[PDB]
């Protein structure tokens, strides 16, 4: 019987600053047991200062960020080259998905950019379009590993002030777009010596008002 | 006269009254110049307003980063033939992840006005079209007749009086072809040659339009204090 | 095109009149009278054939009664292949609403039924309309015996007594001098045969020239009966009347 | 899951817990499940949280077409069968919704229905929904009274969700409340099920079973 | 879950001289449970009788719909359908859902006006005609009533033995069959007379 | 849904410094079946690309047709047809990729895997892979079926990323790629010692290589095996 | 959902009806009202699938009003019943069926006579002097056969009835939270506010 | 399928179909709406050149769209009943979706957007119907009465008439229907519905139609007697 | 006869001519836009004094944000009502957003040209859409039969338009206050009424960005009214 649909493994994380976001992934693309590409790009510059990466199926996930840069263009046709906020970005890939409810997207989208505050965002969606806006979002192979760092290093959780005994919760600091690197850089080291999936390279994508910049690092090929 | 009543009806002579009458509805429209260089092609369009409270008709629309037309005569037509050149490039891109050559997107146009002209029902479409654009050719500019004729040319004009800039235009042939990696240059060229279709009224900040696509540069229009450089 | 050709079936004129309707009614005025009188013990249905041969088989023949089902039955004027599609189909709208519903459909839902397919083609689909006038005759345990008539606007009345066809005004006038409201079923089958007598276009009223249908209670106790009359029955009834 | 509400006299409380799991994996807990539909009108999320979000946004839609037409505010009942109707015309398909349409309108008072994606529609007092369903019950049942005070009433909502939280393995995160007036729903916080748990442990003197 | 076999009920019609007969049962269930003692499951359109046997949605369906066609036959023929055209009208209005059939068991009784010929006649859920001279069974005793009926038949009964010996068939086989019973109705079907007669017997 | 019935194996590939190399064997497998012996499986699309296919052969015998008729398409109306407006690998890759997508999205799959092989107008190496579930994605090396498990891993030893490809010349490519298809003919049971061979170069443009066979095998060392453990003789 | 039962008495027709709404796990409700009035003299009770059986009732409830609308005039209870059997039959052959029972309660005003009617999902149509669905009749219809006469008041129904919901209370396994009792009668339909 | 245009603008700017439409109205014979503080009053008019006719069966002018609307009309009769038969079914239609009977309002909304839907589509032509929509609001005692004619142009009226000589009875109630005091009883509603149609009438035996529509779904046509007992109190008060 | 979608020889198409004669029959309404709202006037001109005004209803909110007056043969305004509201929520849906004006505008005037031989013939009636959004401010439209929308800092439609388009030529500036706009539009409306304005034969509306799109009560109108009187007899 035929399976319309695949896992080609990969993990992405987006993480929301205070006036920036990134979005990472690994470049590293399988099927069982074996590497197609040591780098097969992951995460998209969409335009309208977006970035996306839908994880998961890649050929779901390829159709699905194809669609809505397509979205962004007729976007701009209709509306008088009107910028395309991160919400109303989230809001319409919601019904993308939605609308293959019973033929899913097999994947895990998430976008990253900054709100019309100028805050930075995440939103995260399911495969059938369910999203939320989060601070903290790993996807894909190796996201269960990848969760509890950073509940634990990025929120603080279960740590409290030294001193008082669990009366004082360490308060939450805002952190840097070079300490937020540090710590995905870190996750995807991490991730890379126990998920078999996750390796070969990272590539990230840092999104400020200025726009878009990409960050390469090597990871592990075996 | 007894054979106007559809465009599915040729007169005794083979003329097709419908398609003269849709073209006629050119000859009312505003002027709009077409002309290119080597490196560039540029759009001129003089805006037409209904009064001093409404704002100017827009003319020119994009169709893709690399391609955008002007239009004269009846609006809704234009919107409906440059949606469907939206498509095409769009179409295009997707599938072949190739750009749309500006001699296959005047093919496409030709073909769907001309089923609008054999088919009774129907009527033809009421507007001309200058499209210009940047492909693997380099610049094209192109002329659109609702009786489905499409032309490449170096330059040219549609709309009221567009034959004072047609003929400025023919005369400056080989100086503004020459105007290579100078878009500013150009566009002189282009605000000069629509100046020789105007009476009466003269080049205003929120009266003209101007686009521009090239080697290294996306289709963009110029509309307001954008355009006061060049007036 | 094609619009050169279009007649236009479905438009108003400037006075807000339907012309094919009012044409079709102009043709009904031409064919054969058909009169319905309504009694308190029964239903007379009476209509002249037109202009008829001694050749033609009378006693297989049927261009004006039809039975639409055991309680309700139709006389026809004007054209009698329009009148046989309607007919049918009113027949078909009787047996839906009874297997529907395991009763017996009511007289004036079959009537409205089709009129409202009558209407229909004056207002949509560019066809002319059916150039057919009906009486109905039937019977229904809500109203009783009750009369109708509808025309090929699709407009629909009952009646006591009603004519249509030819020389309805005359026969309209004559009805209207000798009906009563205790009138019996007899006495309605002369009323009816000696309107026709006096209004009919030929020399003489002959069994020949006559169709005939009585819907009575006179079925044995508490049912409903049709009598179609045979040709030798409208005989009788002529003599019995004393018109021959 | 667990979502509940439940009509008193001062309107409707609505209380959910926050924590999304696929599997044993627990995969957000800080999710949204009250769903803001309009600032009169609001739905629960339980089952395919898609389902629920697309559909009760649509919801809104559709209700805010009604009051541009009608030029008036569209009634719960209203409102609650637009949703079961849509989910009833996809019976069989797979959606998986189970869902508290609440509102406060003139004509209708306080007013909660039920509806679920197998075509149910129930008006009602009480309602909760989820996989921590039977303990937020137990709570609601033995304290609820028409006359309590909205004080009372939204910390039985959120002591309700609370009970959920700390038995049902997939019920937690933190609590969301919300207090349904007829001039519209009033947020009234999120509250981390963590540090509620025990500030509740010590001022109430329950759970003596966990050491604290 | 055997739809043939939810309801039950019995139909059995025989031949005689100058005469037939057609019987049933009067039970309807829901399997084990017993629902109706008075479901009788012979009707009439005109002198044509049928009987059917198995789904009773789809005999009640069928009567209502042989009804429809008896009724717009008669106004259009002028005469009242014969139990050999009819026979070939229920066999056409079966196969027309040969993909999404029916389940019944049609059974046809009565005497041809004109020529007074006994006439019986059964189908199939899908129309397959069977046309005996002797005797036509249908239903979930049907296996019994083969049995009774081979061995209690002999032709050219007089309507009197004829109406003893179906009825005698019916009973006992309804007897051995759990579905079957609760009542029964036997009809004499004569040229220009009809005798119908309620049967009494065991009701378990 | 279907099933593959006729099949074709591996087709591997590599980029160099001027170009690309595509290779795959001459065999239609009718299950365990070696039926027929002459199959192309490289289809060559104007003087710039190569496509090789590998699974069902009804399916790849469609799909050469639609190239072939992307080739006529493309002449209509095209005084450039033959310069500027050319096929590009790249069009002719994304075309089939969104065939390949379209028809698993209607559950009727083309069942092959393709790679695409050629030069671009600017002179940069193209080399990307689809196959029935519409998945696609690109490397240095590429391989289908078996080729993917044993010659990605020799021939990711001479191109190992990005920066070997300047490094890496035809004749160490060619070299490469022959000696993969001799290791498949040692290990896949549904291949053949025939196979065809293409470079596409941008100086020296399409060479393509019929009727080549593996050569070179080692076998003798065959004699000295007996048995399965304790047999001596 | 679960029990509904009916009783044919001299002058009127009672419908009683279970009052739980059970979804898998929890009671959800236990004050649920399975009937609706189709006409001032019919009542129709229901059971069977969640969701259907309300979009059924209502369905049915429309199109009678609107025929009584256009008629001015109130269908018999056996043209309702003959209604609702069609549009089962139907369904039954549907893409996907109405899985739904009903019982048909009315009192014919033309022949001043109270008649129930039983009709399950298939369509199945039976005129009876008391039905029900389900396992209802396991339990009831034995008591029902030993005291039913034709000539019984409607407090003898009553009480009657009573005799089957207690035994249905002791024997049945479901905590079906009591019944909601209607009479239909020449005067219409009323509630039995105390059962 | 038949797209003709048939209801297309001339050059002075009118749809002539459906302004012969409106001339179709005019034939038709006249009906009059008066709402009084608590009621509202249909009345219509029966031309007698049709006697020997069956009035227990005839249709009669006015019908209930639901049990708390009614609508009555002038024109083509045949044409009424089709919006007839779609307000019906849309007022059940309400009911089961909106779980509430429709608002005057709204039902004269529906059947307005139905007539105009025919004015520009193909292959139709108008309605010859104006129609006057009468009834309550669910749970609500103001009166209210509502008109509507071919183009689909609807509006409130606190009384109006239609059909032929609805100008001379538009007089007479412009003239003797004042505002800040409307028929404060059913009485003086009839009473004035009466005397409008005895303007053009003819006879006043039964050639008058009357139903009275009150709040709470009250609806009651009036008999021959009953008005005949207006009928000779209005003439014997004329007579001075 | 002749085609619904017929070119004359001039180059216009007959039916759309033809429809801008039936609107020019139309009641009068008039638009005035500043940069602190846009207001919207109409004339509502009932046939009879039996005839309860405030059922007449020429002046409609598309959403919160825009609101539309119409003049002509209303009825055919309805349908492009419907759309207009339903463009408006739908894009809100897709988006988690306000719909530009233009955008709704333009929405609305694709459904112009959709007739032929889709409807039979174009919609008998103009709309003035005025609107507010975050990146254009105030804007008033003038939606035609045509498909043609012109945006206006002040018009008018109907049978008094070229009487009034003349007297806003004079009045509006760019400075304008919206209550200067309201008594503008009260004023330009009673130049071009046959009987006399007052608060139940004309009606007032405006939307600003704080409290959206708003139709004036006949009280608070009535005020303007006496307002403008006053300031007309102060010189
Ligand atoms: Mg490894
Ligand atoms: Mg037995
Ligand atoms: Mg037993």
């Amino acid at each position: 019987q035929f399976n319309p649909y695949g896992d080609n493994g990969g993990t992405i994380l987006g993480i929301a600053g205070e006036d920036f976001a990134v979005l990472a992934g690994d470049t590293r693309n399988i099927t069982d047991y074996s590497i197609n590409s040591r780098y097969e790009p992951k995460v998209f510059d969409c335009g309208d200062n977006i970035v996306m990466s839908a994880n998961g199926f890649a050929a779901d996930g390829d159709a699905l960020v194809k669609r809505f840069k397509n979205s962004v263009k007729w976007y701009h046709f209709d509306h008088n080259d009107k910028k395309l906020s991160i919400n109303s970005a989230a809001r319409n890939i919601q019904h993308l998905l939605y609308g293959k409810r019973f033929f899913p997207y097999y994947v895990h989208t998430i976008i990253a950019g900054l709100d019309e505050d100028g805050k930075g965002a995440v939103y995260s969606f399911d495969p059938v379009g369910s999203y939320e806006r989060e601070q903290c979002r790993a996807g894909g192979a190796a996201a269960s590993l990848i969760m509890p760092f950073l509940d634990n290093q990025v929120n603080f959780k279960n740590q409290y002030e030294p001193g008082t005994n669990g009366k004082v919760k360490k308060p939450l600091k805002y952190l840097s777009v070079e300490e937020v690197i540090k710590l995905v850089r870190d996750s995807f080291t991490s991730a890379t010596e126990r998920h078999i999936q996750v390796g070969d390279g990272l590539e990230i994508l840092i999104v400020t008002k200025d726009g878009v910049r990409k960050e390469f690092y090597e990871l592990k090929r075996d | 006269n007894n054979y106007d009543g559809d465009t599915v009806t040729f007169s005794p002579t083979g003329r097709l009254f419908q398609v003269e009458y849709a073209l006629e509805a050119i000859k009312q429209g505003s002027v709009t110049v077409g002309l290119r260089s080597n490196t560039h092609a540029v759009l001129v369009a003089l805006k037409r307003n209904a009064d001093e409270l409404s704002s100017y008709q827009k003319k020119i629309i994009k169709c893709d980063e690399h391609m955008g037309l002007s239009l004269a005569g009846l609006a809704p037509d234009a919107r409906v033939l440059s949606n469907y050149l939206r498509q095409q490039c769009n179409y295009s891109s997707l599938v072949f992840n190739r750009k749309l050559a500006v001699e296959r997107a005047g093919h496409l146009l030709c073909d769907k006005a001309q089923k609008n002209t054999q088919s009774y029902g129907g009527r033809p479409y009421g507007v001309g079209l200058l499209i210009i654009g940047y492909d693997k050719s380099g610049a094209h500019l192109l002329e659109f007749q609702p009786s489905g004729n499409v032309t490449e040319l170096y330059g040219t004009a549609i709309g009221a009086r567009s034959q004072g800039a047609k003929t400025y235009l023919e005369r400056t042939l080989d100086t503004f072809i020459k105007i290579d990696g100078n878009p500013d240059e150009l566009i002189k060229a282009g605000v000069e040659a629509i100046s020789q279709s105007l009476r009466d009224e003269s080049l205003t900040v929120d009266n003209l339009s101007i686009a521009i696509v090239g080697k290294d540069t996306p289709f963009t229009i110029y509309d307001g204090e954008a355009v006061a450089k060049y007036i | 095109g094609s619009r050169r050709y279009d007649s236009r079936t479905t438009i108003f004129s400037p006075e807000g009149r339907l012309y094919q309707v009012e044409y079709a009614l102009e043709s009904i005025s031409h064919a054969g009278t058909a009169i319905g009188i309504m009694a308190s013990d029964g239903i007379v249905l009476a209509a002249e054939r037109k202009v008829t041969s001694t050749l033609l088989e009378q006693d297989t023949s049927t261009e004006k009664l039809y039975k639409l089902n055991d309680k309700i039955a139709v006389a026809v004027a004007g054209l009698t292949a329009d009148a046989e599609i309607l007919i049918n189909t009113a027949r078909i709208h009787a047996q839906n609403y009874l297997k529907t519903y395991n009763e017996d459909i009511p007289v004036e839902i079959l009537v409205r039924r089709l009129s409202d397919i009558k209407q229909g083609y004056t207002q949509h689909g560019g066809l002319r309309p059916f150039g057919v006038s009906f009486i109905y005759a039937g019977y229904d345990d809500r109203y009783g015996y009750q009369l109708y008539t509808s025309n090929p606007s699709g407009n629909y009345t009952g009646w006591k007594a009603i004519s249509v066809g030819a020389n309805t005004s005359a026969a309209q006038t004559l009805l209207q001098m000798d009906y009563k409201d205790d009138m019996k079923v007899d006495d309605a089958i002369e009323l009816a045969l000696k309107t026709l007598s006096k209004t009919t276009d030929s020399s003489a009223l002959t069994y020949d020239r006559l169709e005939f249908a009585t819907i009575r209670k006179g079925a044995n106790d508490g049912e409903v009966y049709q009598k179609i009359f045979k040709p030798q029955e409208i005989k009788d009834i002529l003599v019995k009347t004393g018109i021959t | 899951t667990t979502t509940l509400a439940f009509r008193f006299q001062g309107g409707i409380i609505v209380a959910v817990d926050s924590r999304a799991t696929a599997g044993n994996w627990v995969a957000s807990q800080t999710v949204k499940k009250v769903i803001e539909i309009n600032p009169f009108l609001l739905g629960t999320m339980a089952g395919c949280a898609a389902d629920c979000q697309f559909w009760e946004t649509w919801l809104g839609s559709q209700c805010r077409l009604h009051e541009l037409r009608e030029k008036e505010r569209i009634s719960v009942a209203a409102a609650s069968k637009i949703l079961s109707n849509l989910v009833y015309q996809y019976k069989g398909a797979g959606l998986s919704m189970g869902t508290m349409i609440c509102g406060y309108t003139r004509k209708e008072g306080p007013t909660i229905y039920y509806v679920d994606s197998d075509g149910t529609r129930l008006k009602g007092d009480i309602f909760c929904v989820g996989s921590g369903q039977t303990f937020a019950y137990g709570v609601l049942d033995s304290n609820y009274k028409w006359d309590l005070s909205v004080e009372d009433a939204l910390y039985l909502g959120k002591r309700s969700i609370l009970a959920a939280a700390h038995r049902d393995a997939y019920s937690g995160g933190s609590v969301n409340l919300y207090h349904v007036t007829e001039d519209g729903w009033i947020y009234h916080g999120n509250h981390d099920v963590g540090e509620l748990f025990w500030k509740v442990k010590e001022e109430e003197g329950s759970f003596n079973n966990v050491i604290g | 879950s055997d739809p043939s076999s939810i309801n039950g009920g019995i139909v059995v019609a025989m031949t005689g001289k100058d005469c037939v007969a057609i019987a049933c049962d009067l039970r309807l269930g829901s399997q084990s449970l017993g629902v109706s003692n008075k479901f009788e499951k012979i009707f009439h359109y005109g002198h044509v009788f049928l009987g059917i046997t198995g789904l009773a949605t789809d005999v009640t369906t069928l009567n209502e719909m042989f009804r429809y066609k008896t009724n717009l036959y008669k106004l259009k023929e002028e005469r009242a359908i014969e139990p050999e055209t009819f026979t070939q009208l229920v066999s056409s209005s079966l196969y027309e859902r040969r993909f999404g059939p029916y389940f019944v068991g049609p059974v046809v009784a009565g005497i041809n006006s004109k020529s007074g010929k006994p006439f019986i006649a059964g189908f199939d859920l899908i129309g397959c005609i069977d046309e005996a001279k002797d005797f036509i069974v249908s239903g979930t005793a049907s296996d019994q009533l083969f049995g009774m009926c081979e061995s209690l038949y002999e032709p050219n009964l007089e309507p009197e033995d004829l109406f003893e010996t179906i009825s005698q068939a019916l009973l006992n086989a309804a007897d051995r069959d759990a579905l079957s019973g609760w009542g029964a109705v036997v009809y004499i079907i004569k040229k220009d007379e009809v005798v119908k007669r309620y049967l009494k017997m065991r009701q378990d | 849904t279907q099933q593959p019935i006729v099949t074709g194996t591996s087709v591997i590939s590599m980029k160099y410094d001027n170009g690309v190399i595509i290779a795959a064997d001459n065999l239609g497998s009718y299950g365990s079946l070696l039926r027929f012996n002459g199959v192309e499986r490289l289809i060559p699309v104007g003087d710039n690309t190569v496509v090789g296919i590998s699974g069902d052969i009804s399916d790849m015998q469609h799909i050469e047709r639609l190239l072939k008729d992307l080739v006529t398409e493309n002449a209509y109306d095209n005084p450039l047809a033959d310069a500027e407006e050319a096929l590009e690998p790249s069009y002719i890759f994304e075309y089939l990729a969104t065939v390949m997508y379209q028809r698993r999205s209607k559950m009727n799959p083309l069942w092959n895997a393709i790679i695409v092989a050629g030069v671009q107008s600017n002179g940069d190496q193209f080399l990307r892979y689809v196959n029935l579930l519409g998945v696609t994605y690109s490397s240095p090396t590429l391989a289908t079926g078996f080729g993917a498990h044993m010659a990605n891993p020799l021939l990711r030893k001479v191109v190992d990323r990005e920066s070997d490809i300047p490094k890496t010349t035809v004749q160490v490519a060619e070299e490469a790629i022959v000696n993969a298809m001799r290791v498949l003919y040692y290990r896949d049971a549904r291949s053949s010692r025939n196979f065809s061979l293409a470079i596409i170069d941008k100086n020296t443009g399409l060479t393509f290589k019929k009727n080549l066979q593996v050569e070179n095998m080692k076998w003798d060392f065959a004699k000295d095996i007996k048995g399965y453990g304790t047999q001596k003789i | 959902m679960d029990i509904i039962l009916g009783i044919r008495v001299q002058d009127s027709v009672i419908l009683a009806s279970s009052k739980a709404v059970t979804r898998g796990i929890s009671v959800l409700k236990d004050s649920d009202d399975k009937t609706r009035q189709l006409s001032p003299h019919t009542l129709m009770s229901f059971a069977g699938e969640a969701g259907d059986t309300v979009q059924f009732a209502e369905y049915i409830q429309a199109n009678i009003q609107l025929y009584s609308i256009r008629e001015d005039y109130e269908l018999s209870p056996q043209a309702v019943s003959s209604f609702v059997r069609q549009e089962l039959a139907k369904s039954i052959r549907s893409r996907r069926p109405y899985q739904v029972n009903v019982l048909i309660g009315g009192y014919d005003k033309k022949k001043n006579k109270p008649e129930l009617y039983q009709i399950d999902y298939l369509g199945t149509k039976v005129e009876l002097p008391y039905g029900a669905h389900g396992y209802s009749g396991f339990y009831t219809f034995s008591l029902l056969d030993h005291h039913y006469r034709p000539d019984m008041t409607t407090e003898e129904g009553l009480d009657l009835l009573k005799l089957c919901v207690q035994e249905l209370e002791k024997r049945m396994p479901m905590d079906f939270k009591g019944v909601i009792v209607k009479i239909v009668d020449k005067d219409g339909i009323r509630q039995v506010d105390d059962f | 399928g038949y797209d003709r245009a048939l209801s297309i603008f001339s050059p002075d700017g009118h749809i002539f179909q459906v302004e012969y439409a409106l001339e179709a109205v005019k034939r038709g014979t006249c009906a009059v709406g008066v709402k009084g503080k608590n009621c509202v009053v249909l009345g219509c008019e029966r031309r007698s050149t049709l006697k020997l006719q069956d009035t227990r069966i005839t249709p009669s002018k006015v019908s209930k769209i639901d049990s708390h609307v009614v609508l009555s009309f002038s024109g083509l009769n045949a044409d009424s009943r089709i919006l007839i038969e779609k307000a019906r079914v849309e007022a059940q239609s309400h009911r089961l979706t909106l779980e509430d009977p429709v608002t005057v309002e709204y039902l004269t909304r529906y059947v307005a957007g139905v007539q105009q839907r025919y004015t520009q589509s193909g292959g139709v032509r108008p309605f010859g119907v104006s129609t006057l929509i009468a009834g309550f609001d669910p749970r609500d005692d103001e009166p209210k009465l509502y008109q509507t004619e071919p183009s689909g142009i609807y509006s409130s009226w606190s009384a109006q008439t239609i059909g032929r000589n609805s100008k001379t009875v538009r007089e007479f109630l412009e003239k003797n229907y004042d505002r800040k005091e409307p028929p404060a009883t059913v009485e003086e509603c009839v009473k004035l519905t009466v005397r409008s149609l005895l303007e053009v009438v003819q006879t006043g035996a039964k050639n008058i139609e009357i139903t009275v529509v009150k709040p709470d779904s009250d609806i009651v046509a009036l008999s021959s007697e009953e008005i005949n007992q207006y009928v000779t109190q209005i003439e014997q008060e004329k007579q001075e | 006869d002749r085609g619904v979608s017929t070119f004359s020889p001039e180059g216009r198409l007959f039916q759309v001519e033809y429809s801008l004669e039936a609107i020019k029959l139309g009641s009068t309404a008039i638009g005035i836009a500043t940069k602190e709202g846009v207001v919207l006037g109409v004339e509502k001109r009932a046939t009879s004094p039996l005839l309860e005004s405030d059922s007449i209803e020429k002046i409609v909110e598309i959403d919160r944000h825009i609101g539309c007056a119409m003049s002509g043969l209303t009825a055919d305004a309805r349908s492009m009502i419907e759309h207009a509201r339903t463009a408006a929520v739908t894009h809100n849906l897709y988006y988690d957003e306000d719909i530009n004006v233009e955008s709704l505008t333009q929405s609305v005037c694709d459904l112009a040209l959709r007739f032929g031989e889709l409807m039979s013939r174009p919609f008998g009636v103009a709309l003035l859409i005025a609107g507010h959004d975050a990146d254009d401010g105030y804007q008033l439209f003038h939606a035609e039969p045509s498909g043609t929308f012109y945006r206006y800092n002040a018009k008018a439609i109907g049978s008094g338009s070229e009487g009034a388009q003349a007297e806003l030529l004079n009045e509006w500036h760019s400075s304008l206050t919206l209550k200067e706009a309201e008594l503008l539009v009260l004023k330009i409306l009673k130049q071009v009424m046959e009987e006399k304005l007052d608060e139940n034969n004309a009606q007032l509306s405006c939307i600003t960005k704080q409290d959206g799109f708003k139709i004036y009560d006949n009280e608070k109108t009535a005020e303007l009214i006496k307002e403008l009187k006053e300031k007309e007899a102060a010189e």
